[PDB]
């Protein structure tokens, strides 16, 4: 079987506290 | 009784966070062009506009190298009739 | 580091260590022990004229 | 990539530049000499550009993303024959806009405090450098003292501060949405006070911002002398003395200086008069409700933000050597070993230092070329009657 | 551009790597208050100066 | 015209756009003379629009049409002088 | 078409982004420049045929 | 490797400065020539030469 995995599974990657930004 | 398994890559997001510092908006930089413009901007609204995002470049795909002419003689030495002492 | 600690208001989240800045520099951090929040301010400098 | 805006669709076309159709999402390929447009549709008839691709090719227009070879105009001849004029038989007054870019923020970043922190191991090993720094912190107070130049030399041409009487009655002219408002704090105009709501504008490693040496109150009050100079006296304190003539008798001078007998303003003084105030009510709608009316403001606040911007996260790089933290490679390494990846270190953010104090110098030029079209345009479009066309 | 008051000549001098115009103008310099009108009528007929 | 990393992109305005530009100009300045920078272009026949010249470098307005013909025939014989300018000394 | 300094040239940050926009405004300009000796027209005004 | 990147990027940075410079010469260049399209052309001047 498949599924589409739509926009799921997004961690916080570092234990960094960022506010209001767009961090890439 | 039933799960899904997905799998990691080594792909580039862009994160938003929030002022309470979580992650609430996310943009995969490699899944359309739109996304490329969104990571190349470092913005989640792009304006009206034509923006360059990469490189696109051909890869090579095979590799192609006088008539091999000159091999030395051994053939003179090693298969040769008789031998000195 | 170096600069002067300051009570602060930011509220982090429990498993986020220290802040950082839309620079990537670090001007938080949640020090051990008690868990609370200190801003980095650098050490105030500037030209003498 | 082609986009019309994520607030429009999430279409988009892709142009691979300078590559040929035929060597590679799929859907309506389009030959371009000046690339290859990539899922958008290619039309024939022609528009006004809007999103420029290049030789002639510009780009949504009903629910699609069109490619088309951009129209210059509409074409119109003109009813030439000999014996044969056209007069016109009225008039509009028009107000129209044009901003001007007069100076940046003056910033100035410490060498030392940058390139080295506080490792007096790296100040130590920068002194063999020379005097790099003192040539770099030299040419940014170069720059630095040039943008308070540029500001008195646009807007401090008034020896006197001259002030509006205190009864508006200038003929019917309604300059309320130029003068300062007094019932408000900071004593500004609405469109001054628009412009600077439309406009959005740290102090860490080696960083300063110097503040202008006009304040904005102070520059405020410059450009209330300018229109009040001009409002009761004409051009005739750009000159001299500040001599006092009534409102319209100065527009029917400024007719009269157009080729227009001044008749045509008398006889139409209340037609003219509302015509103005109409034409000057437009400018609040079409700076407020445009957005980007502002942008070659902005952009010069964009650019330098993003300027320092690049300068600091420049110092989270490795240059080569093994980490771009001071402290982690003292506390890891030998020193007769270590001040080699310090000078490695040196030498990358010095280079970084250097080009950015290059892109500022370069700037900065355009600035000055800039602050000086507008004392200019203050000289003679503020102060006098301009005959140089647009 | 060339100086303070209205205009009437100019003249240039050699400095050392440079150049120096000394802007002769004309600056109007003691002024009376009066009393103006945009047009006088006379015969019914308005006049405007020319 | 580029072999590695270097790339040149070609200008938005095409030499013909550019050329219809320059035509649209300078058609504009023939038939209707400096009305079409300000407003609508208000047609105007050309010995009566470089009489307004004339008359805007001091000369009176008779001094062209009593020398009509001379001033075209200066005017025709610089022009056909200009490409020889050019069409010549390097 | 090397990979060794498609790693060793990350090192060094962002240099070959920050160029990249330096020609790019450049390019930007010369458009510019163009559009505004030229395109002072809203229209295109055609000669009379005689 | 790096001795290579550090003179190839030194290079483009040299060449990317002189076409800025180069550039700001044309843009006042462009400037003049809009100036003189709006001046000349388009009206009657009476600036002297």
């Amino acid at each position: 079987a498949y599924t589409n995995s739509f926009t799921r599974g997004v961690y916080y990657p570092d234990k960094v506290f960022r506010s209001s930004v767009l961090h890439s | 009784a039933a799960y899904y398994v997905g799998y990691l890559q080594p792909r580039t997001f862009l994160l938003k966070y929030n002022e309470n510092g979580t992650i609430t908006d996310a943009v995969d930089c490699a899944l359309d062009p739109l996304s490329e413009t969104k990571c190349t901007l470092k913005s989640f609204t792009v304006e009206k506009g034509i923006y360059q995002t990469s490189n696109f470049r051909v890869q090579p795909t095979e590799s192609i190298v006088p008539n091999i002419t000159n091999l030395c003689p051994f053939g003179e030495v090693f298969n040769a009739t008789r031998f000195a002492s | 580091g170096t600069g002067v600690l300051t009570e602060s208001n930011k509220k982090f989240l429990p498993f986020q260590q220290f802040g950082r800045d839309i620079a990537d520099t670090t001007d938080a951090v949640r020090d051990p022990q008690t868990l609370e929040i200190l801003d980095i301010t650098p050490c105030s400098f500037g030209g003498v004229s | 990539v082609i986009t019309p805006g994520t607030n429009t669709s999430n279409q988009v076309a892709v142009l691979y530049q300078g590559v040929n159709c035929t060597e590679v999402t799929g859907s309506n390929v389009f030959q371009t000499r000046a690339g290859c447009l990539i899922g958008a549709e290619h039309v024939n008839n022609s528009y006004e550009c809007d999103i420029p691709i290049g030789a002639g090719i510009c780009a949504v227009a009903s629910q699609s993303i069109i490619a088309y070879t951009m129209s210059l105009g509409a074409e119109n001849s003109v009813a030439y024959s000999n014996n044969s004029i056209a007069i016109p038989t009225n008039f509009t007054i028009s107000v129209t806009t044009e901003i001007l870019p007069v100076s940046m923020t003056k910033t100035s970043v410490d060498c030392t405090m940058y390139i080295c922190g506080d490792s007096t191991e790296c100040s130590n090993l920068l002194l063999q450098y020379g005097s790099f720094c003192t040539q770099l912190n030299r040419a940014l107070t170069g720059i630095a003292v040039e943008q308070d130049k540029n500001t008195q030399e646009v807007f401090a041409q008034v020896k006197q501060i001259y002030k509006t009487p205190p009864i508006k009655d200038f003929g019917g002219f309604n300059f309320s949405q130029i003068l300062p408002d007094p019932s408000k704090p900071s004593k500004r105009s609405p469109i001054e006070d628009l412009l600077f709501n439309k406009v959005t504008l740290q102090k860490f490693n080696g960083l300063t911002v110097l503040p202008p040496l006009l304040t904005d109150e102070m520059i405020a009050q410059y450009t209330s002398a300018l229109l009040a100079g001009t409002i009761t006296s004409g051009w005739t304190f750009g000159a001299g003395p500040a001599l006092q003539i009534p409102f319209p008798m100065q527009m029917a001078y400024r007719f009269n200086g157009i080729g227009v007998t001044q008749n045509v303003l008398y006889e139409n003084q209340k037609l003219i008069a509302n015509q103005f105030n109409s034409a000057i009510g437009k400018i609040q709608d079409s700076l407020s409700s445009t957005p980007s009316a502002l942008g070659k403001l902005q952009n010069v606040v964009n650019q330098n933000a993003q300027a320092l911007n690049t300068l600091v996260k420049q110092l989270s790089s490795n240059f080569g050597a093994i980490s771009s933290v001071l402290n982690d490679i003292l506390s890891r390494l030998d020193p007769p070993e270590a001040e080699v990846q310090i000078d490695r270190l040196i030498t990358g953010r010095l280079q970084s230092l250097q080009t950015y104090v290059t892109q500022q110098l370069i700037r900065a030029a355009e600035i000055r070329a800039s602050a000086n079209l507008a004392a200019t345009k203050m000289s003679e479009c503020v102060l006098g009657q301009s005959k140089r066309v647009d | 551009f060339c100086g303070k008051g209205y205009h009437l000549m100019s003249f240039p001098q050699s400095a050392p790597h440079g150049v120096v115009f000394l802007h002769v103008t004309y600056v109007p310099a003691q002024e009376k208050n009066f009393t103006t009108a945009p047009a006088i009528c006379h015969d019914g007929k308005a006049h405007f100066p020319r």
